[PDB]
Order: structure tokens, then C-alpha cells, then sequence
């Protein structure tokens, strides 16, 4: 509503919100709806990045690569996140849908 | 599920024997397959989540008609009862 | 109770409604079936004998000529008393013989009856086509009617399927 | 009389149907020819 | 030869129109057969068309959804 | 011809690939074949299957067995509408 060159660009980044997987319970735990989940949200940021919708602007182009899941855009912009806990658990919410407890140590490493 | 595993279900299916279990079990699978893998379900229900699902779930299907056909005209011999029934007469 | 009687066909029509293995089960529906065969026949009979005590006032006609047969026929049900009881024993049973049969006619569509056959068809265009008089005589005079006038014999095949249409005509 | 001219319209009409469906079967019947030699 | 013999048929049948003999045969035969015979054949091609290309279209959407669920 | 017309299988919305084709094609290896030969030969040989002792055979079943579920008895209607169709040829 303030900026008048991001109305549609906000639009389009709540639409692709709209698929974040908040633990679905379709009867018990099961991990394939999360990936789904998780793989049409990527297949979504995909496309818009790819069409144009999501591009031509600095502010939300360094917001999509920062969701993307990097490492050095995150050590630069460190003031943002707080430790090495933090570190983590960024880049398992912005890498992969979930994790096991045999590669959650790998990836703390 | 059966499309995740169809692996060993197409193997159970291909490999048949003249033994008690394997034609109960190549039976059971049949009816599984029967009753909740058909191209009208497909037309029915399920129809609007990812057509790409949907397409690998009716070539899994054309591939189980396949087998379940195969597995017919196999086993629709009269002699075949008699055939098979000298692999598990044990007495 | 017919909902009860079609929930029950639902329910015992897995494991066999009929056949022999089926004595007392059947003889406690046709029990249900002549009971309530017998409540109808007694409401129906008690309407008739309350409206009759109702319209009492109104007895002793005679016959008038000159007139038309729905008069007759109310001054023959004005006059008589047992025709009473006759016609509602006569309605009901109709009614009864209606709501068994359902819609036959979509029955008889599916089973395809009609009055040419497909043996006379062929017959028909052998005897168009060549000159060969097989099964029974099928003369024609410019018109596939000419032993249905004579009354000469047909096939076994269209016998048997004039047998089966008058058959489904009788339960008409 | 706008009758006989509606009438006239809709045989050339027919034609032109005829004459399109026999050559988009034609087309139809070439594609899937050119499909099952490729694929 | 099919004019002349159109030709003959519609004469014996306008004579046999006040014939008793002739009902049945009259009924049963088409009232315009060339229009039947071309909307008979109109609606064959159109339904034979619709139904090729739209098992086509089908298979192809299909191809194209696992195609692109593939790929993205 | 314009017999051969319509191509959807069941009450729903259902459509086919191709219908006749005067060429060689794949799809009248799933469909009839290019020749009428063909189809008189198997409706002879279907007429010369279905003998007296097949007849009596389906009399017999039909006599002591009368469906199970609930679709309507159509069974002597199936039987001589079969009989029809492999007595008579087709054009």
C-alpha cells in the first residue's frame, strides 16, 4: 500500500506464502504431503522467478535469493540471525522440507 | 501406495509358481487392484491433483491391467488346475 | 413397512434371498406380506362401508332409458350392493397387480419385442435377393402381410417370440 | 423474403461443413500417422 | 444408373401411395433419403473426429503435466 | 459407413482414439479389423460354438441362479440378444 511499485510483487509473494506446509494432519504424520508441499512451493518461486512476476526489483530479488537457501548472502547479512543455532535452523527451513535425526547431526557439523 | 511400491507388486505379479500361497496372493493383489486402481476412479475421483500424478497413476494402472490380463490368460485353462495341482499335492 | 422390506433385500441380498436355503426367513415375509395385504383390504373395505353409511340416503333407484352408460352405471351402483364390495375388491387387486408390476415399460424396451423378427427379416431378403424358399412359406404381396391375413404357419424361432410377447402382454 | 435466404445460407453452410470435416479427418488422420512413425 | 433408379423409386412410390399394399414399405422408407444419408455421415465424422482429438488432447495434457511435474 | 458412428464407452464422457482407417494403423490392432472376412468368420464360428448343448448349459444356470445384486433381470434379454448378434452378419 506505501511503496507503488510493489503492490502486485507483494500480491504474487502471499500467493506463494500461501503454500508453506504447516504440519498437515491427514489422519496421522506423514512426511509425503510436507514434501509436496514443500516441492510446489519451490516449483511456484520457480516459475514467478522465471516469468518475470517476481523480478526487476532489488529488495524482493534479494529476498528470493536469500529464501533460495544460500550461505554466503546469509553470512553477510548475519545482523539478521542470531548464532550458530539460528544458522541451522535457517538453513534447514530454507534448503530442505524436513530432516532425519541420522543427518541432523551432519548438518548442525 | 501401490504405486510406490510397485516394484515388488509388478514382481509378485510377473513371478507365479504352482504353490498353495502364490495363487492366493497373485488373487489378493488382483482385487486390490481391481477395486482401487481403475482408469473410471481415476475419471471420478482424485481427477484434480496434479494430472502428472494422476498420468503416472493410470500408466501404472495400463501396466497392471497388463499383468492381471497376462495372469488370465495364463491361469484360464481347465488342464491348468490339474497342472498345478500335482506342484503342491503333498498327500 | 416397504422401506423395512427393501432394507432387508439390501441387507440378505449378499448371502442369497432365495434359492432353498431360504424356508423360515420366506415364510415370515410372505406372513408380513399377507398382513399387510389385509391391512389395506380392511381400510379400503371400511372406507367403502363409511362412505356407504355416509351416502345411505340416497337408495332405492331404477333403471331410465335414454341415457348414457356413466348414468347407468351410477344409478346400477346406487341401486345393488354387493356391486359395492365387488368394485373395491376389483380396484384394490388392480392396484396391487400395478404396484408389483412397477414400469414394465422399460422392461420391454430393453428386451427389444416388436412384431417383425429378425427371422422373417432374413427370410424377407433371401426371398428379395434370390429365389430361396426356406423355413416356413413367406409369400409377399408387395407387403410382408400375406400369411399374417391367411393365418399360415411361421418359424419356431418367431413363434417362440410371439409366445413371449403375449406373455408380457397377459401381465400388462 | 429473408426465409429462402436462410435456407440458401444454411446448405452452403452444410457444404462447407462437409467439405471442412473431410479434410480436417484427412489432417486428423495424418497427424497420428506422423505420431506413431515418430514416437 | 443410381438418377434413373432414384428416379423409378420415387415414381413407384407416389403410384403406390394410394395403394393399401404399400403402407408399411412407405412408412419404413425415408422420407428425404439424401439428407438422411448426409446428416448420417456428418454426424459419423464429427463424432469420430471428437473423439480422436479429444483422447488426444487428453493423452497430451496428461504428458504435459508429468512432463512439467518432472521437470519442476 | 455411417453405422459405425460414436465412439464413448459407458455413461460418463468417455472418448477413443480413431475409428476406421481405410490404411494400415496401429490403431485397428486395437480396434476391428480392415476386413469384413475377418468378422464373418468369427461371427460363423461364434454361431457354430453356440450349439444346443452351450444353450442348455446357460438354461440350466440361468434356472437355477438369478443374479445376486441389484441391476435388473436382464439375463434372458442378454441371451437372445447375443444369440441375435452372432446369428445375424454385419454390414
Amino acid at each position: 500500500s506505501t511503496s507503488a511499485s510493489a503492490r502486485s510483487m507483494c500480491r504474487v509473494l502471499d500467493d506463494l506464502l500461501k503454500k508453506m506446509p504447516m504440519l498437515h494432519t491427514g489422519g496421522t504424520q506423514t512426511l509425503t504431503e510436507f514434501e509436496l508441499k514443500w516441492q510446489h512451493w519451490r516449483e511456484e518461486c520457480e516459475r514467478h522467478l522465471q516469468n518475470g512476476t517476481f523480478s526487476s526489483n532489488v529488495h524482493m530479488e534479494a529476498v528470493c535469493r536469500v529464501l533460495l537457501g544460500d550461505e554466503e548472502v546469509l553470512l553477510e547479512k548475519r545482523d539478521l540471525m542470531t548464532t550458530w543455532y539460528h544458522f541451522l535452523v535457517s538453513r534447514l527451513l530454507f534448503k530442505h522440507p524436513t530432516v532425519k535425526p541420522t543427518e541432523l547431526h551432519f548438518y548442525a557439523q | 501406495f501401490l504405486v510406490a511400491h510397485s516394484d515388488t507388486i509388478q514382481a509378485i505379479l510377473r513371478s507365479q509358481e504352482g504353490s498353495l500361497g502364490s495363487l492366493q496372493e497373485l488373487a489378493l493383489l488382483t482385487g486390490i487392484i481391481s477395486k482401487a486402481a481403475l482408469p473410471g476412479v481415476l475419471n471420478e475421483l482424485d481427477i484434480g491433483l496434479n494430472d502428472g500424478s494422476m498420468m503416472e497413476l493410470q500408466g501404472h494402472i495400463g501396466r497392471f491391467q497388463r499383468q492381471c490380463l497376462a495372469l488370465l490368460n495364463r491361469f484360464g485353462g481347465s488342464d491348468r488346475l490339474r497342472q498345478l495341482s500335482l506342484q503342491d499335492d503333498s498327500s | 413397512c416397504n422401506t423395512q422390506i427393501t432394507l432387508l433385500k439390501k441387507i440378505v441380498k449378499r448371502v442369497t434371498p432365495g434359492q432353498q436355503k431360504f424356508s423360515k426367513t420366506a415364510s415370515i415375509l410372505w406372513l408380513l406380506q399377507q398382513e399387510m395385504v389385509t391391512w389395506r383390504l380392511i381400510a379400503a373395505l371400511y372406507r367403502d362401508r363409511i362412505q356407504s353409511a355416509l351416502e345411505e340416503e340416497n337408495m332405492f333407484e331404477i333403471a331410465a332409458p335414454n341415457a348414457s352408460e356413466k348414468t347407468i352405471v351410477d344409478k346400477l351402483f346406487q341401486r345393488d350392493t354387493l356391486v359395492r364390495q365387488s368394485q373395491l375388491v376389483v380396484d384394490w387387486l388392480e392396484s396391487i397387480a400395478k404396484d408389483e408390476v412397477g414400469d414394465f415399460s422399460d422392461n420391454i424396451e430393453y428386451y427389444a419385442k416388436s412384431v417383425y423378427w429378425e427371422n422373417t427379416l432374413h427370410t424377407l431378403k433371401q426371398r428379395s435377393m434370390l429365389s430361396l424358399g426356406s423355413s416356413r412359406p413367406l409369400v409377399s404381396e408387395l407387403d410382408p402381410d400375406a400369411p399374417i391375413r391367411q393365418k399360415l404357419p411361421l418359424d419356431d424361432l418367431d413363434r417362440e417370440d410371439d409366445i413371449r410377447l403375449l406373455k408380457y402382454l397377459f401381465t400388462l | 423474403q429473408h426465409a429462402d435466404e436462410e435456407r440458401e445460407k444454411t446448405y452452403k453452410l452444410a457444404e462447407n461443413i462437409d467439405a471442412q470435416l473431410k479434410r480436417m479427418a484427412q489432417d486428423l488422420k495424418e497427424v497420428i500417422e506422423h505420431l506413431n512413425t515418430s514416437a | 444408373l443410381e438418377g434413373f433408379a432414384s428416379i423409378e423409386d420415387v415414381q413407384q412410390r407416389n403410384k403406390l401411395k394410394q395403394d393399401p399394399k404399400y403402407l408399411q414399405l412407405l412408412y419404413k422408407k425415408p422420407l428425404d433419403p439424401k439428407s438422411e444419408t448426409q446428416m448420417q455421415e456428418i454426424r459419423r465424422l464429427n463424432q469420430y473426429v471428437k473423439n480422436a482429438v479429444q483422447d488426444v488432447n487428453d493423452v497430451l495434457d496428461l504428458e504435459w503435466d508429468q512432463y512439467l511435474e518432472e521437470k519442476q | 459407413d455411417p453405422v459405425f458412428s460414436n465412439m464413448t464407452f459407458g455413461n460418463r464422457r468417455f472418448q477413443d482414439t480413431f475409428n476406421t482407417d481405410p490404411n494400415m494403423d496401429p490403431r485397428n490392432l486395437r480396434q476391428n479389423k480392415v476386413s469384413q472376412q475377418d468378422v464373418d468368420t468369427l461371427l460363423r464360428e461364434g454361431a457354430n460354438s453356440f450349439g444346443e448343448s452351450l444353450q442348455k448349459r446357460l438354461l440350466d444356470i440361468e434356472s437355477l441362479y438369478c443374479k445376486v445384486r441389484s441391476r435388473h433381470s436382464f439375463i434372458q434379454a442378454l441371451v437372445r440378444r447375443i444369440r441375435g448378434l452372432l446369428r445375424v452378419s454385419r454390414v
